[PDB]
């Protein structure tokens, strides 16, 4: 499974890593590391940033997970456009709570990407949380419960 | 880990 996602010098989207292949620049206090990445080949390898455009796995929300986003928060968010469809951090302007259902999470998010400063709204199918936002869930079991 | 949604690309220029 993958751990980590890097942040694309192309497009400024964030994709999967498949593997780590060598680092530089640590003396410098601002490392890099060359990045191969999931689904693609040597070609679209690149020297990534490590303190701010490599990390953790975003993690694709479901059902009462959806109390863990909050507004203010950055999420990974699948933005899809007319010919294009790319996860770009955005950060959720707010957040409308809703009945959920046999489905699952029926609440909306008000987000603005933070590359184009474009808004949209989405479902929970397009977000992706950081992990540092996982102790929400322990603190908001009965808002879980509720919904 | 959970499965993200499949990236679509296109190369721009319109
Ligand atoms: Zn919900």
């Amino acid at each position: 499974s993958v751990e980590f996602e890097a942040k694309s010098a192309r497009d400024g989207a964030w994709y999967d890593v498949a593997a780590f292949l060598s680092h530089r620049l640590f003396e410098s206090g601002d490392p890099e590391v060359r990045v191969r990445f999931s689904g693609f080949g040597a070609e679209e390898d690149e020297w990534i940033n490590v303190r701010k455009c490599v990390r953790q796995r975003s993690l694709p929300c479901e059902a009462t997970e959806c109390v863990a986003v909050l507004p203010g928060d950055l999420i990974l968010c699948f933005q899809e456009g007319k010919d294009q469809a790319l996860y770009y951090d955005a950060h959720v302007l707010d957040a409308q709570r809703r009945r959920h259902d046999v489905r699952g999470c029926r609440c909306r998010f008000l987000v603005r990407y933070d590359h184009d400063s474009s808004e949209e709204i989405v479902p929970l199918r397009k977000v992706c949380r950081r992990p540092e936002t996982d102790y929400r869930l322990q603190i908001l079991h009965a808002a879980r419960a509720a919904a | 880990a959970r499965t993200k949604q499949t990236a679509r690309m296109s190369t721009g220029g319109k």
